[PDB]
């Protein structure tokens, strides 16, 4: 397999900012702080094969479906 | 964890399993015989070659 | 200073200051400045009240009615104290001697009166006579088909002030079943698995799931003494009676073997009431009773709402 | 605290049919489950009222009581927004049912299966391979009649056979097939073959009828025996000066009130149990009305 | 393998399983003795086993 | 003991919120995969139709 990592994601970072925003906003420290205030008040890393002239990424998502205990 | 669905599917709440394991015990033994003649001379004090 | 005192005014103030309602939301439509200072707050409050990310939504998170409890004075000899908190109790009316102890009954006590379930009942109750003397007219009421005009549902146990001669029992007569405790511990209503029969599970296009299931109690005067059962369904009161008649079809057939001796009073077979409504789409759970005797598998249902109904005759 | 439902369509509806749905705004319809997001296959009454199976109305009635009721609120190319109906809230409602009736203020309204017309009841969504069948709501007085119109038919059709007598079939239809209303007449669809749930419903009646028949009082018989020949009223016009012969046979014995009291005592209990059978569904209590906008305020 | 038990152990699932147990017991028992008879793709057979 | 009960509550709540967020991300992946699987015609048709 040609490359395990993929470092091509689009040059946009607004969406990654949104994601990290959500995750911190729900992080434990921030919920602690907000309740206290109310009382006081990176490649993708997927296999890449050369199919003739094209690079193509091979992946299976069965792990998230297994963890959520749902069929794939 | 779970997935969020668009169908009428009844969504599951937060779940959690609590599981217990227990020890299990084992015993082993073997026997040895020692002559009474053998034990005795250990406590005496030898006086000859 | 001279004495410390037993309470803290600071703590009392701070503990109340968290129970006063949120103020009203004014909106001045006479001055532009105040109008804007309030509309800004309007938009801020919508954000804070509908944005998942923050915990402020969950805080604003706190049409809820308190329950209506019932007190009863009972003979400690009649009521066992190891009963599970969450059993539904039943009361027997008394005409003139209403004053004294009221002698309320639980499921297992009623089983002992009317004669695994039996194992546990006899392990909980040493002598049937202590119960049987609470109803001196039972031998006649069963024959006249009148026991169900006096047995009334009162609701699921909450608190027991254990006492020697009398005893202070409390139930939830109506409304959300929750403890009387001040930390507000919660309880789940339980009934014996032997006496529990699921109607939808019994009769196994596609059926719809409403937002509410309901638990019924059915008292029937069979041949081999009277017996009572608890059913459960989310179907609908006009189909439930018919489904229950289908259920009791064979026993009615067996009972109608000899009908020319008794004249007219023995016609009635049984009655149904509706103890209350609990969460559908969740069903129930299995547990066991805790007594020294044995398992006694038991059905436990959560988040109950007691809404009693008068007895309804089936035949 | 919040009740709502969105029905997400798989494929966009045609510009013609979305217009048909908006006309059905403000009508009550039954939804299988109460969730924020719902499928379109659980929305209409279509599953229990198919085009390829014989329609049973009692079955539809049973389904309605069990299922939750949602007031259709808004239609889009992609979505249907509806509000679930809770036990204790006041909800605005509209009148749009094609077999048309005119309601009165503070009139108790009852929800029924589409007895009058299969076509009228359901709007076809040929975009999403479905049809949405709205239930028919009526003022309660006329609804109680239509229920009786049906239950009688499953008995009479059985009793009267077309092959033996063509004429008998025509007469029974006259009373049951059509429902009369103020300056109007509507035809009620009758299943050609009656094998549906009503026969089961009837079996429950006949169990009570055989019971009640035995505990009839006597004094209530003779009062009719005497009144018909001696006096004349609107109510007793059904019996002419002729009296039915059975009653003269049944009522010969003298009268004792104590015996009568026991019979009247027993009868009251079985009329109470019996009523449960009669409602056969949900009721809506109306609190106001606007004739020009054709809108009630149900509860 | 989870593909077989994604939905759960119904009656038909335990039917299709209990036959796979039958089929492996015939085919794959005594694998080292099986390789000694295979043509020389045996060293890859063991490594796979 | 009151402070331990408090921190226990806040752990519960933040964990429920994290549950909700991760359910949303997994639901996004699931819907995108289902869109592909809806608009993915079979090979035994496409190979010739292309």
């Amino acid at each position: 397999e040609a490359d395990n990592q993929i470092m091509g994601p689009s040059s946009y970072a607004s969406f990654v900012v949104r994601g990290e925003n959500l995750v911190t906003a729900v992080s434990y420290g921030r919920v602690m702080r907000t309740f206290e205030h109310f009382m006081a008040r990176v490649p993708i890393s997927a296999a890449v094969i050369k199919l003739g002239n094209h690079a193509v990424a091979v992946e299976s998502l069965q792990k998230m479906y297994n963890d959520t205990q749902s069929p794939y | 964890p779970t997935i969020a669905h668009g169908d009428g599917r009844r969504p599951s709440k937060q779940r959690t399993f609590i599981v217990v394991k227990n020890c299990h015990k084992h015993h082993i033994s073997t026997e040895m015989e020692l002559s009474m003649l053998d034990l005795e001379i250990l406590h005496s004090i030898p006086e000859t070659p | 200073m001279k004495v410390q005192g037993s309470v803290d005014r600071r703590r009392l103030q701070r503990r109340i200051a968290g129970l006063l309602p949120p103020p009203a939301r004014r909106l001045n439509i006479s001055r532009g400045s105040e109008f804007t200072r309030d509309v800004r707050g309007l938009v801020e409050e919508h954000a804070q009240a509908s944005s998942l990310s923050a915990a402020a939504v969950w805080r604003a998170g706190l049409g809820w009615r308190p329950p209506v409890f019932g007190d009863f004075l009972i003979h400690a000899s009649s009521f066992n104290n190891a009963e599970a908190t969450g059993t539904p109790l039943f009361q027997f009316k008394q005409s003139d001697p209403f004053s004294g102890v009221d002698a309320v009954f639980t499921p297992l006590s009623l089983f002992i009166l009317m004669n695994g379930l039996t194992r546990m009942a006899n392990l909980l109750y040493d002598s049937p006579a202590t119960l049987a003397d609470l109803v001196p007219d039972f031998g006649r009421l069963v024959a006249d088909r009148r026991f169900h005009n006096f047995i009334t549902p009162v609701g699921p146990l909450v608190e027991n002030i254990k006492s020697t001669y009398l005893n202070k029992i409390t139930t939830v007569v109506h409304g959300p079943v929750v403890s009387k405790a001040i930390p507000r511990s919660t309880v789940k209503v339980t009934v014996p698995q032997e006496a529990f029969v699921d109607l939808d599970a019994w009769l196994s296009g596609l059926q719809p799931c409403p937002a509410d299931a309901r638990l019924y109690v059915a008292l029937t005067y069979e041949e081999a003494g009277p017996r009572f059962t608890f059913f459960q369904s989310s179907r609908g009161h006009c189909q439930i009676m018919n489904i229950l008649r289908i259920y009791y079809s064979p026993s009615i057939m067996h009972r109608y073997a000899v009908v020319q001796p008794l004249h007219i009073e023995e016609l009635t077979f049984g009655a149904v009431a509706c103890l209350g409504t609990f969460s559908a789409t969740d069903g129930w759970r299995r547990s066991a009773f805790n007594y020294r005797g044995s398992s006694l598998p038991v059905v436990e249902i959560d988040s109950f709402y007691s809404n009693v109904s008068d007895w309804e005759v089936i035949l | 605290m919040d009740l709502k439902v969105v029905v997400s369509l798989s494929s966009r509806l045609y510009t013609d049919e979305i217009a048909k749905m908006q006309q059905r705004i403000g009508c009550i319809l039954p939804l299988a489950s109460t969730h924020g997001t719902q499928n379109v296959q659980g929305l209409g009454l279509g599953q229990v009222y198919s085009l390829e199976t014989v329609p049973d109305y009692v079955s539809m009635y049973n389904y309605l009581s069990d299922c939750t009721l949602a007031v259709l609120d808004e239609v889009s190319v992609d979505s249907l927004i509806l509000t679930k109906i809770v036990p204790g809230q006041t909800y605005a409602i509209k009148n749009k049912y094609q077999p048309f009736f005119q309601w009165h203020g503070t009139g108790s309204l009852s929800v029924m299966p589409p007895v009058f017309g299969r076509e009228h009841a359901t709007v076809k969504l040929e975009s999403n391979d479905v049809d949405i069948v709205f239930p028919m709501v009526l003022p309660t007085p006329i609804a109680e009649e239509v229920l009786q119109k049906i239950l009688l038919f499953n008995v009479y059709s059985r009793v009267v056979m077309q092959a033996p007598g063509n004429a008998d079939m025509l007469d029974v239809h006259m009373h049951l097939g059509s429902v009369s209303y103020l300056g109007h007449h509507y035809e009620l669809a009758l299943p050609e073959v009656p094998g549906p749930l009503g026969l089961a419903l009837l079996d429950n009646l006949s169990l009570y009828f055989c019971i009640m028949v035995t505990l009839l009082p006597r004094a209530s018989m003779r009062l009719v025996r005497g009144l018909i020949r001696h006096e004349h009223h609107d109510l007793l016009n059904l019996f002419q000066e002729m009296v039915p012969d059975e009653i003269a046979r049944i009522d010969l014995d003298d009268l004792s009130v104590a015996d009568d009291l026991s019979r009247m005592r027993v009868m009251m209990t079985y009329l109470q149990s019996l009523a449960s059978l009669f409602n056969l569904g949900p009721r809506l209590a109306t609190a106001a009305y606007s004739q020009e906008t054709l809108t009630a305020t149900c509860w | 393998d989870p593909t077989f038990t994604e939905r759960g152990f119904s009656k038909t699932v335990k039917s299709d399983l209990i036959a796979m147990f039958k089929r492996h017991l015939l085919e794959h028992s005594f694998f080292l003795d099986r390789a000694e008879n295979m043509g020389s793709g045996f060293s890859q057979y063991v490594r796979s086993r | 003991v009151e402070y331990a009960e408090y921190v226990g509550a806040v752990k519960t709540v933040a964990s429920a919120l994290q549950f909700g967020v991760d359910a949303l991300e997994r639901g996004l992946i699931n819907t995108v995969l289902s869109v592909k699987l809806r608009h993915a015609p079979p090979m035994f048709i496409l190979q010739t139709l292309a």
